[PDB]
C-alpha cells in the first residue's frame, strides 16, 4: 500500500515541475542576437538617384509646352503665359515663340515619353564615374522612373548583370561620380506645383538591389559644389514569422516583399481605382495618366494618400530588412586654383562649375557587416531534454507497480 | 458649383461638395479631398 | 549511485544560489517598426540672440556693454567695425545726452528683441497638415529666445506620424534674418560668428540643452534629417547604477545639469540666467558680464567636481542622420524672391528648409532585463531536486 | 534490456551536450553605457592641398615640377597652363633655369617644409576650455601630405580624456586653409586636388591614420559639429572566432596597420623605395620614382588588387559613430570684425575660416563583445552526470 | 587691486586673488577663476 | 617600345608589355598595370 504512493509521489513530481517549462513554450519567446563583424566580401548596394528638376528647358517641344504647360506652371488655364511670370526677359522670348499656337496641330502626347526624353541624360550629367579603380560608362546605369522623373540606378543587378561586390574599406573601393546637374537647363519656377522644384542638386537613396526606391521620401540630398563622402555600412535584420513575431511576397508588382513595394503596390492600385490611370513611375498594367489627369486626379490623390491616408494601406513587417548605416561628410569644388582648369576641360565658365560640378563617394568602412536577428528562444529540441528527463523516473516507476 | 474630388478650391475654401475638405498641399494649390477624423 | 546524484545536485545548486546572488543582466535588443510613432519634440534657435530694429536707447543702456556695443564707459568702442549706415542708426542709438534711464528686464528684452517665430515661419508642414506659429510652444535658452514645435507640455496632446518619409514629417522653411543680426564688434557669449540655426531633437519631457547637444542647420540649404528612436531602459541597484527632482518633472541628466547649474548660479551671483528654472532674481545685464556668464562657463566647461548627475533608468535617443542641397536653383531664385519681396541675393544668404523625420525602421529598444529571478531559481534548483527524489525512489 | 537500451538511447544524448561544445558557440554581449570618464579619440586632419605656393623654391619646381603638373617632361612651363597672369609671371621666374645648378632634394624635406603650417592655420584651439597651441599637434605623414594629430597621445604625452557630454567640453578648431597659398591646378595627378578645405579622422590613439581612404571632410565657411559616440567591439579568437591579437611597424594590430604594412612592402619590393608616409627603413623616393612607380603601384594595390594583401579579422576594435552638422560663417555682421582681426578681406574670411567641433553626446560608450556561450565549465555541467546514471 | 572671483583678467593675468588664475574663455574676455587640479 | 610595369601608357592603350592592361586611374593618367582577373 505504499507502492501505490511511491508511484503517486513519482507521477506527480513529474507532471507538476513540468508543466512550469511548457506555459514557457507556448508563450513562444525569442531571443535577438547581435553580431558587428566584417565581411571578406561585401555586395555593394544599389544606388539610386535623381536631379531635382525633372525637365530639360532645352528638350520642351511646343508641342510639349501645349500639353503639359499648365502642368509645370508655364502656362495659365487657357493656354498662355501667366502674368506672373518671374524670369529673365531672354528665356521669355524663347519660351513666348515655344508657346506660340496660332495656326498649330496638336501632335499626340505621351507622359512617359516626355520623362524619358525630357529628363535629364545620364550621358550628359556623368563626367566622371569610377568603381574600385574600375571605370565605368553610363551604360552601367539602369534607367528607373520616379516621382522625381527619369533617374537612374547604379549596380541595378536587375536584368542579366550579376551585382557587384567589394572587399575592402575605403574610398578607393567605392562609387565615385562626378555629376554636372545642369542648372542651365532647369525649368523656370512660375508656380509651385509637385513638378517644381525650389532646390538644385540631386536626391540619392542607397537601398537593396531587390528592394524598389523610394527615393522622394526615403532618400538623402547631395548639393552642387561639394564633393560629398559617405560612410556606409550594411545591417542586416531578420524577424521571425508568427506564432514568434509580427512579420511575414504576394508577387502582385514586385519579386521580394518590401514595405517601399507594399507601399508602391497600394499607392498605384489607389491612383487607379481614383483615376482610372497610373503614373510614369508606378508598376501595373494601367493607361498612364495624362497631362490633365496629373493636375486634376493623379498628383491630388496620391499626396493625400501619402501624407494625410493612414487607412488605406496597411504594409506588415517584413521578415528580411537591409539597412544601411549612411554617414555623410563634404568639402567645396573648386578650389579657387583648379577652378579655371575645371572650366577649360568642360568649356564652361568658373561660376558655372561652383554651382554645377558635383562629386559624390559612396563606400564602406572597416566594419562594414552588422546582423541582428530574431532567434527562436525555445525550441522543440531542448525542450524535450529537461522534460525528457523526467520520464527515466516515471518508467521505472510504472515497472514496479 | 460644388467642387468634386481631387480638384482646385482656390479662393474656394467652402465650396467643396459633401464629406470634403479644402486641403491645401505641402507642394501645390489647395484641393478638395475626403475628410479624415 | 544515490549518494554520486546527491553529490551532482549539491554541485549544481550552490552555484546556481551564487549565480543568483551577482544581480546579472541580460541586455535584451529588438530594432523593429512601430505602427503609431511618437513623434518627438523639435526645438531650434537662431544663432543671433537680438533684432537690431528691436535694441531701443533703453536697452542699448542697459545691455549696451553686454552686447559689445559700447565700452564700460556708455560710449561706441573705437574698435567698431560696421558699415557707414548702421553707423549712424546706432549713433543716435547711442545718445545718452538728456535720457533718463527706464527700467529694464533681460526676460523682456529677450522675449521682445528676440526673434519672432511669426516671422521666421515662412512655411510650416506635418503630414500634409499646415501648421502656424501657434504651434510652436516659446523656450528660453541660452542662444536666447528659442522655440519647440511639438511640445507637448501645456494641455496639447503629442503629435504621432505613423508613416516613414519625409511626407509624413516636419518641414519648417525659416527666415534668419541676417539683416536683423547684431552687429559683432567684440567676442562675448552674447555675440556668434556664424549664421543660421541650431537645432535639438529630444523627448517632451526632456528638457533641451541644445547649446551643447544640438545640431545644426545652414542658410541656403534644405537638410533632410532621418530620424530613428532609440529607447533604452537601465535597472536600478541591486542590478545596476541607475534611478527613476524638484525643478523637471521627469529626471534627465539635461535636468540634473539644468538643476545643477541654476544652484550654483545662484549661490554665487544672487541670481538666475533667463533661461533658468528657479525662483531667483533674474540676472541684470551687469551681473551677466561680471557673475552670470563666468561662474556659468566656468562650471560647464571647467569643473567636473560640482554635478554629479547619476544614470536616468529611461532614455530616449534619436539617431540623426543629416544631408543637404542647394536653394534656391539659379531658376527659382527670382521667384523667391518675389514672393517674399526680398533681393535675390538675400534668399540665398537667408532662406532656409529643414526636414525631419523617420525611416522604415524607426524603433529600437534596448532594455536591461533581470538575468536571473526568484522564479527560476526556486525552479531550475527545485526541478533538479525533484529530479534527484524521483531517483532515489526508483533506486529505492 | 531496458536499462542497458536506455543506456545505448543517453550514449547518443551523452555525446550531443558536447556537439554543442565542439561547437564553440559564442554570445554576442550588448551593453550601451554612459561613461563617467571618455578617453577622447586621436583627431588626425589634413589641408587639401599639398605644398604651399609660397614656398616652392627654385630647387624645388626642378626636382618636383613635373610631379606637380607644373612642368612638362622637359622642364618647362606647360602651354595648357590656366593661371593668371600675375602668378604667370612669378611661377616663371621659378621656372628659369638658366644657368642652374640643382641642389640635392629630398621629398620628406620637401613634404616638412612646403607643406602646411598648423601654425598659421590654427586661429584658435580649445579642449574643456583649455587653450590650446599647435604645440599640441603632433606631426603625422599621410598620402595627402603633411598632417597633424591632435591627442596623438605618443611621444609618453598622457590621452586626454572628457567627463561630460557637448561641445563645451571638447575640441573646437578654427582653421585658416589658405587659399591663397594653394598651388595652381594645371593637370590631373595624385598630388593635386580639385576640391579646398580639409579632410578629418577621428582614431583610437593606437590606430593609425588612413586619413585618405576612411577619413571625412570639412569645408571652408562653415562651423563643423560632430557628435561621436564611442563603440568598442570585441570578437574571440579562434576555435571561438576568426579574430587574432596583436601582430613589426607597429605596435598594435590594426586593419589600417596591416595595410600600411602591405602597401610599404609591395611599394618596396616593386620601386625600390617608399613613400614619405610610410613606415620602415627604405630610401624615400624621388619625384621622379613617384611618377613612374611609387604612385602607379600603390594605387594599382589599393584600388585593383586584392590578392596580394589580406589582413585578419583584429579582436579589438574602437569606433567613433559620428554625426555630422553645420551653419555658415561668417555672418553677415560679424564678417567686418574676423577680416580686421586676421588682416583678411571679408570675401577671403567667407572662402578660407573654418570650425569644428568634436565631442560626445550623453550616451557615449557602447559595447559590443563576443563571450564564450559554452565554457568546460557548463560542459561539465551534464555529460559525466549522465554517464553516472548510465553506470 | 587683488582681482576677486568672476571678474576681468585683461592684461593683468597675475592680478588674481588667492586661489584664482585668469582663464581664457572660449567666447569671451579673460576672468579669473577658482584653480582646478 | 613596348611599354614596362608602371608606365605612362597614355595615348598608346595596347602597347603595353606581355601580361600588362592600359589602365585608366581616377586620379591621374593612364598607366600600364599587370592584368588581373
Ligand atoms: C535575407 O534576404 C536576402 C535577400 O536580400 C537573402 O539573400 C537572404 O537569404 C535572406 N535571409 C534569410 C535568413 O532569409
Ligand atoms: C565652348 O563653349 C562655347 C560657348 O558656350 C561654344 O559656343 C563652343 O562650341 C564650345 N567649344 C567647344 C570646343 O566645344
Ligand atoms: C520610459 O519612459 C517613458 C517616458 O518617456 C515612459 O513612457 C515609459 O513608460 C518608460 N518605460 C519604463 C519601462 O519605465
Ligand atoms: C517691398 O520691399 C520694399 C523695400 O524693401 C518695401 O519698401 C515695400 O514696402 C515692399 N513692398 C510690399 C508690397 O510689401
Ligand atoms: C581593447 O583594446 C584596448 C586598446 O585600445 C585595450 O585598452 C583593452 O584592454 C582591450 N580590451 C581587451 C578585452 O583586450
Ligand atoms: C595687412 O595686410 C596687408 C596686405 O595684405 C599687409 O601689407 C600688411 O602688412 C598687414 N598689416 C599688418 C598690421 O599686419
Ligand atoms: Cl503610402
Ligand atoms: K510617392
Ligand atoms: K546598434
Amino acid at each position: 500500500v505504499v507502492w501505490a504512493l511511491c508511484f503517486m509521489g513519482s507521477l506527480a513530481l513529474l507532471a507538476l515541475v513540468c508543466t512550469n517549462r511548457i506555459q514557457y513554450y507556448f508563450l513562444y519567446p525569442h531571443v535577438t542576437k547581435l553580431d558587428e563583424v566584417a565581411a571578406t566580401r561585401l555586395t555593394f548596394p544599389a544606388v539610386t538617384f535623381c536631379n531635382l528638376n525633372e525637365f530639360r528647358f532645352s528638350r520642351v517641344t511646343k508641342n510639349d509646352l501645349y500639353h503639359a504647360g499648365e502642368l509645370l506652371a508655364l502656362l495659365n488655364n487657357r493656354y498662355e503665359i501667366p502674368d506672373t511670370q518671374t524670369a529673365d526677359e531672354k528665356q521669355l522670348e524663347i519660351l513666348q515663340d515655344k508657346a506660340n499656337f496660332r495656326n498649330f496641330k496638336p501632335k499626340p502626347f505621351n507622359m512617359l515619353e516626355f520623362y524619358d526624353r525630357a529628363g535629364h541624360d545620364i550621358r550628359e550629367m556623368l563626367l566622371s564615374c569610377f568603381f574600385r579603380g574600375e571605370q565605368c560608362s553610363p551604360e552601367d546605369f539602369k534607367v528607373v522612373f520616379t516621382r522625381y522623373g527619369k533617374c537612374y540606378t547604379f549596380n541595378a543587378g536587375q536584368d542579366g548583370k550579376p551585382r557587384l561586390i567589394t572587399m575592402k574599406g575605403g574610398t578607393g573601393n567605392g562609387l565615385e561620380i562626378m555629376l554636372d546637374i545642369q542648372q542651365d537647363e532647369y525649368l523656370p519656377v512660375w508656380g509651385e506645383t509637385d513638378e517644381t522644384s525650389f532646390e538644385a542638386g540631386i536626391k540619392v537613396q542607397i537601398h537593396s538591389q531587390d528592394e524598389p526606391p523610394l527615393i522622394d521620401q526615403l532618400g538623402f540630398g547631395v548639393a552642387p559644389g561639394f564633393q560629398t563622402f559617405v560612410s556606409c555600412q550594411e545591417q542586416r535584420l531578420i524577424y521571425l514569422p508568427p506564432p514568434w513575431g509580427d512579420c511575414k511576397g504576394d508577387s502582385e508588382f514586385y519579386d521580394t516583399y518590401s514595405i517601399t513595394a507594399c507601399r508602391i503596390d497600394c499607392e498605384t492600385r489607389y491612383l487607379v481605382e481614383n483615376c482610372n490611370c497610373r503614373m510614369v513611375h508606378m508598376p501595373g498594367d494601367a493607361p498612364y495618366c495624362t497631362p490633365e489627369q496629373y493636375k486634376e486626379c493623379a498628383d491630388p490623390a496620391l499626396d493625400f494618400l501619402v501624407e494625410k491616408d493612414n487607412e488605406y494601406c496597411v504594409c506588415e513587417m517584413p521578415c528580411n530588412v537591409t539597412r544601411y548605416g549612411k554617414e555623410l561628410s563634404m568639402v567645396k569644388i573648386p578650389s579657387k586654383a583648379s577652378a579655371k582648369y575645371l572650366a577649360k576641360k568642360y568649356n564652361k565658365s568658373e561660376q558655372y562649375i561652383g554651382e554645377n560640378i558635383l562629386v559624390l563617394d559612396i563606400f564602406f568602412e572597416a566594419l562594414n557587416y552588422e546582423t541582428i536577428e530574431q532567434k527562436k528562444a525555445y525550441e522543440v529540441a531542448g525542450l524535450l531534454g529537461d522534460i525528457g528527463g523526467q520520464m527515466g523516473l516515471f518508467i521505472g516507476a510504472s515497472i514496479l507497480t | 458649383d460644388c467642387i468634386p474630388k481631387w480638384k482646385g478650391c482656390v479662393n474656394r475654401h467652402g465650396d467643396c461638395c459633401e464629406g470634403l475638405e479644402c486641403w491645401k498641399r505641402r507642394r501645390s494649390f489647395e484641393v478638395c479631398v475626403p475628410k479624415t477624423p
